[PDB]
């Protein structure tokens, strides 16, 4: 049950598509690390110096980056996504290394302890993988095998993870409503923490592993003894469900963020002297405190939407309450804007969107280009002024989950479709106009530079993708299997694994030409 | 010195519910104040005049509803449902000749909300339903209040089988629930004690102990719910013995004022409260006789 | 010719912070030929122990209920018991069958133990079943009260009075040397307040029915009497919790259940709080002290039928353990740590029935079906909890550590 996706979308794509899940930080190298819905992993510059803070971008994942951790003094990268897979990076030189294919559901967060290189896989699978980072990015593709270890006790899906620094207890939460605890070493249960009404999003855990703080879905933090296994206390800062958390380097006070919008510095041992830092423009994701001083200066936080502001705690200490201390951001990284809307369009060939910003657009399917920019003009009037009477059947499926516009072509509809060239738009001298199939004239034009689809040639003749139109190869509802891009069909290594992964439908019109 | 009913072969179901329904003070109000109405006002009247025979009922009821023709046995709660929106249509139609809500509507009637949840967004979307019977499921050793937070339990959209969030854009893990939201004036819970358990290819009676309080407040209400602590009293239960859906006969028990009152078929006693606890259910299940509640009547405080 | 036979489990131990607790069932006491009982719907199993001053080390004792019948045998705890086939005493009431009861723990010995005796006619006996030598039979003529009575105890740190509770939502105190009426004995009034009076005996004489205590509408289900026998806790079936100064017999302070009617109650071993079961499924939790509901605790799925907080699992910071067993089967156990107790230090009327989103609600520790039959007896004890259904089954759950012993 082999699908062929594709992407259309510009060739770099320097701004994140969609709305950051998760931020890492190297306070080495001033680098922020986000993590988008649009699969994307960028790498930016927190030098206010900088104009153009851009670095990077760290590009394998098919569905949203769920989170990402920040290892080896920022040398390892290790990122998380609804992909289900858990992928490991080298964060200096942007480039994936590794994918795990040890989850069987969305994987949903990741959990660091520094003194012992050690990361924690967890998510929609239940389930709780422990990874020595060391091992990972030794993996080669001849010692390539990595030895599992999981740990027994969830009881439904987990949406978020901590470990302590010591990599001696770790904490998942879940939708379960109850904290669970283990030893990393041995994998035995510690305890268990009743306590919330709901879904937790957010965890944290002092150094030493004997407390905990808690963010949750029921609106309410929740500060632990591991000690005495219980709750020792329960701050209602937000209206709404608590889905991030930081706290500062003496766990005195904790930073916290979510539904609600608005972000408030609350102190453990007085709650009554909260410091409403802002109200966000979007729902708090994420959030990262910059650790080069004190009294925190800055706080680094995601949203759904695609633009990362920085704020600064300057005036905190003399700063219910409805007054802010920030109402603009310190940094900006920019956003690129959403597409959140798609009509098809008669002649199945032409698209029709709508993105974030309301500028609706034009764009050809089959070549895979944009077309036309229309401004912030009316969509379903639009959709009208484009009518074209005729029927062609459904040939391929649209999704927006990135942001980005995803094609996808299954066995079953794709050539299911056929229009005669000179209203398909090809002309020739002969006038020759044969009933094309636009799905298999699409099949050649993606394995265009391809070997094995090449006596007296290259493509389908008719059109060309753009070179850097990423083709995947997925599964029914099921693992993505094979990633590159359009040009570079024709390198060695990829080649061998185009043999061993295309499947025989596509070999019948890109290879034997039978259709 | 007292009143009754006659059970011509499996009249029971009517006798019953028929009863409980008198004893519906806001009821027994407005169905003698002014078809199968003018038949129910012809024998409400009846009582309030003085062992009466509902004949124009029976036979009355068993024309302009084929499926209750039969002879054979005959489901309390087919009856309850049945009678009760019987009445809604035709003083909805009484309206027409003079979508509006009818009296029927003003004391029966409650609505809950089918909610559902993006875990990620976790944004809310409502679907509401109108009830007037609220039908909850039963398991052994157990409280109505147990069985009504089962009514709200929550499924789980996961996995392959994901929710697409309209917001999140994507499909995501979700939650469905069914709340209470407008509470009636007039609580009726029918315990659903008759399963069609197929393995036989067949129904089955439950002869499960439920337990149920004659004082009562509902945990399952929506959150934007509007009158959510409606205080409930115990007017009426209509318990129901044997072993099966067609070899049962319906009782039922009654508050007026101060004292408690069974209606066998014909035969009235005064029994003490005290004595709602044999109709609980059973444990140890014989399968036996079971006398045991199925259509539970609470009515509002205020 | 022939026919082809076409075709859920209790619990035997559990987990807590202190270990694994574990069911011994050769420690098991029931009648002796094991058969469980049909529980009717009539009336509950119960179970009282004693201690006869430990005079061989095999001190303990205990005494149980099943219908018609009513045991009294040594109980070893964690040992094996004491043979079920050779009882110490054994009794069968054809008559009206027994409900409650109660040893008094002060004069007891290997040679003599008062027992008294409730049953579902009104009566109280008072049984000495070592020497099964004497009797009493109070309300034998049932002029006092005809309802059942419901609970019994003797006064704490008394000899003779004793104090018996019945459906009516009436309580009697009786000596147990004075004798009752030849007819149905007159009062007059005592004490009067907002739902409850006191009437005293009005006799020449000294006529049993000290006095009279009524206690709000419906059935008294169970009084209690604080640790320091100062204070009564009272229950009843209109589901206020009404706890009164004894010898002052004046009312301290009220609450009432969500919704229901309250079926037991219980004392902190410090006599600190209050727990309370009902027909809301719940238990709520209250401070005597600040006349005030401090947590509910939901857990059950049917009625609640016994609490008992466990001395031996209480308490630089203040915890206390609680049980409750259910009409559903299940036993819960409880904590009440320093969060729910003390939740502002530094790191008809609805408000003395607070709401449920303005009290905590707490989660049991566990919560494991140990009965075919809805329970009615939880009893801690210095090396085993103790609990029984309506099958009448008395069951012994060791404590951790508390199974073997070496020296």
């Amino acid at each position: 049950k082999v699908q062929v996706s594709y992407v259309i979308r510009d060739e770099v794509e320097k701004y994140n598509r969609n709305g950051v899940n998760a931020l890492q930080l190297d306070p080495a190298l001033n680098r922020l690390f986000t993590a988008g819905r649009d699969s994307i992993i960028r790498i930016w510059s927190v030098n206010q110096h900088k104009q153009d803070p851009y670095i990077a971008s760290m590009e394998h994942h098919t569905d949203w980056v769920n989170d990402i951790v920040l290892c080896c003094n920022g040398k390892t990268l290790i990122s998380a996504s609804s992909d289900t897979t858990v992928k490991v990076w080298n964060a200096h030189k942007g480039f994936c290394m590794s994918t795990l294919r040890t989850h069987k559901d969305y994987v949903k967060a990741l959990a660091y302890a520094k003194d012992k290189e050690l990361v924690a896989s967890a998510g929609l699978d239940r389930q709780i993988f422990l990874w020595d980072v060391n091992t990972l990015t030794a993996l080669t593709a001849s010692n390539n095998t990595v030895t599992t270890s999981s740990l027994s006790g969830n009881k439904d899906s987990i949406y978020s993870l901590a470990m302590n620094q010591l990599g001696t207890i770790i904490v998942s939460g879940s939708t379960e409503k109850v904290l669970r605890v283990w030893d990393p070493r041995t994998c035995a249960k510690l305890m268990k923490l009743k306590g919330h009404t709901d879904n937790v999003k957010a965890l944290l855990l002092n150094r030493d592993g004997t407390q905990c703080l808690s963010g949750s879905s029921d609106g309410t933090i929740r500060l632990w003894s591991l000690g005495q296994q219980r709750c020792i206390a329960t701050y209602r800062v937000h209206d709404e469900g608590v889905w991030a958390l930081q706290v500062n380097d003496a766990f005195t006070h904790v930073y916290s963020g979510g539904r609600d919008r608005k972000i408030y510095c609350t102190d453990l041992r007085n709650p009554d002297i909260r410091v409403l830092i802002c109200e966000e423009k979007a729902p708090v994701l994420k959030m990262e405190l910059d650790r080069s001083a004190d009294p925190p200066p800055a706080i680094w936080v995601a949203t759904t939407k695609s633009t990362v502001n920085k704020w600064t705690l300057k005036g905190i200490h003399n700063f219910n309450p409805i007054t802010p201390l920030c109402t603009q951001p310190d940094q900006v990284i920019k956003g690129g804007a959403s597409i959140i809307q798609c009509h098809i369009l008669n002649d199945k060939r032409h698209i029709l969107t709508k993105d974030t910003n309301n500028n609706v657009a034009y764009w050809d399917v089959l070549k895979a280009c944009k077309v036309e920019d229309l401004g912030k003009v009316d969509f379903e009037d639009e959709i009208k002024k484009r009518f074209k009477m005729v029927y062609v059947p459904n040939w391929f499926s649209v999704d927006l989950k990135t942001g980005m516009l995803t094609i996808t072509l299954d066995e079953s509809d794709c050539f299911a479709a056929w229009v005669s060239a000179k209203d398909a738009g090809f002309s020739s001298p002969d006038g020759s106009d044969p009933k094309l199939n636009l799905g298999g004239l699409l099949l050649q034009a993606l394995l265009e530079y391809w070997p094995r689809t090449h006596e007296n040639q290259k493509g389908n003749g008719y059109f060309q993708v753009p070179p850097h139109t990423p083709v995947i190869f997925g599964e029914a509802g099921g693992r993505t299997l094979f990633r590159l891009l359009c040009r570079d069909s024709g390198g060695e290594t990829e080649s061998m694994l185009l043999n061993e992964t295309v499947p025989q439908w596509v070999i019948d019109i890109t290879v034997d030409k039978n259709m | 010195h007292y009143f009754g009913l006659v059970n011509f072969g499996n009249t029971c179901y009517c006798n019953s519910v028929l009863q409980a329904l008198y004893f519906c003070r806001p009821f027994r109000e407005k169905v003698l104040a002014y078809s199968l109405l003018t038949c129910l006002a012809d024998l409400f009247h009846s009582i309030a005049t003085q062992v009466i025979p509902p004949k124009k009922f029976i036979t009355r009821l068993r024309k302009e509803n084929e499926l209750f023709d039969n002879y054979m046995q005959q489901d309390a709660h087919e009856f309850l449902n049945y009678l009760l929106n019987t009445i809604a249509d035709i003083l909805q139609e009484e309206r027409k000749q003079e979508p509006d809500p009818t009296w029927v509507h003003e004391i029966f009637q409650g609505t809950l909300t089918n909610e559902t949840r993006c875990l990620t967004c976790e944004t809310i979307s409502s679907k509401d339903e109108d009830f007037l019977d609220l039908s909850v499921d039963v398991e052994q050793n157990t409280s109505i209040t147990h069985c009504l937070r089962g009514f709200s339990n929550t499924e789980t959209l996961c996995s392959e089988y994901k929710y697409y969030c309209e917001e999140c854009r994507s499909k995501q893990e979700a939650h469905k629930r069914m709340k209470v939201k407008k509470l009636p004036m007039i609580l009726a819970l029918h315990l659903k004690r008759f399963k069609y358990m197929d393995q036989l290819h067949r129904y089955t009676k439950l002869s499960y102990r439920v337990v149920f309080p004659l004082e009562l407040r509902l945990f399952n209400t929506s959150g934007d719910a509007t009158n959510p602590d409606r205080m409930y009293d115990l007017v009426a239960v209509v318990v129901h013995c044997g072993s099966g859906p067609n070899r049962g006969h319906y009782i039922a028990i009654v508050k007026s004022h101060d004292f408690w009152l069974l209606f066998d078929d014909d035969i009235v006693e005064k029994i003490d409260a005290q004595a709602i606890e044999e109709f609980y259910g059973l444990t140890s299940d014989i399968s036996k006789n079971s006398e045991s509640g199925y259509i539970l009547f609470y009515q509002s405080r205020d | 010719m022939a026919t082809e036979g076409g075709g859920n489990e209790i619990k035997t131990q559990f987990t807590t912070r202190e270990g694994l607790y574990k069911l011994l069932p050769h420690s098991e006491y029931s009648r002796p030929n094991r058969v469980p009982f049909n529980s009717q719907g009539s009336n509950p199993v119960r179970v009282s122990f004693v201690n006869l001053n430990d005079q061989s080390g095999n001190g303990d004792r205990l005494c149980f209920n099943v219908g018609r019948e009513l045991y009294f045998y040594i109980y070893k705890g964690v040992r094996k018991a004491a043979d079920l086939s050779k009882p110490i005493d054994k009794r069968i009431y054809k008559g009206t069958q027994p409900t409650c009861h109660d040893f008094n723990h002060l004069t007891a010995t290997a040679e003599s133990v008062s027992l008294l005796v409730g049953f579902s006619a009104g009566q109280v006996q008072l049984i000495d079943p070592i020497k099964k030598e004497t009797s009493k039979l109070f309300n034998e003529e049932r002029l006092i009260d005809k309802s059942r009575v419901t609970c019994v105890k003797w006064v704490p740190g008394s000899e003779s009075l004793f104090l018996v509770a019945h459906s009516s939502g009436n309580m009697y105190l009786y000596n147990v040397e004075h004798t009752c009426g030849t007819t149905a004995p007159h009062y007059q009034l005592l004490k009067q307040g907002e739902s409850f009076a006191v009437h005293t005996c009005k006799s020449k004489s000294t006529r049993n029915p000290l006095l009279k205590w009524t206690v709000g509408e419906g059935a008294l289900n169970e009084f209690a009497f604080s640790p320091d026998g100062k204070f009564l806790a009272c229950v009843s079936q209109d589901g206020f919790l009404r706890v009164f100064n004894f010898d002052s017999v004046e009312l301290h302070g009220t609450m009432k259940s969500y919704f229901g009617g309250l079926l037991c109650v219980c004392w902190s071993p410090d006599g600190k709080y209050i727990v309370t079961g009902g027909e809301d499924d719940l238990v709520t939790v209250w401070s005597f002290v600040d006349c005030r509901v401090i947590a509910r605790g939901h857990g059950h799925k049917s009625w609640v039928s016994v609490v008992a907080f466990d001395p031996y699992t209480t308490s630089v910071s203040v915890t206390y353990r609680f049980g409750s067993v259910g009409q559903d089967t299940q036993l819960c156990l409880w904590d009440l740590t320093e969060d729910i107790l003390f939740p502002h230090q530094p790191l008809l009327g609805t408000p003395l029935c607070p709401r449920m989103e303005d009290v905590p609600l707490l989660e049991p520790l566990i919560c494991k079906k140990i009965a075919h039959e809805r329970l009615t007896v939880l009893i801690f004890l210095e090396d085993c909890i103790v609990t029984a259904c309506q099958e009448g089954f008395i069951c012994t759950w060791g404590r951790p550590g508390k199974v073997v012993s070496f020296n």
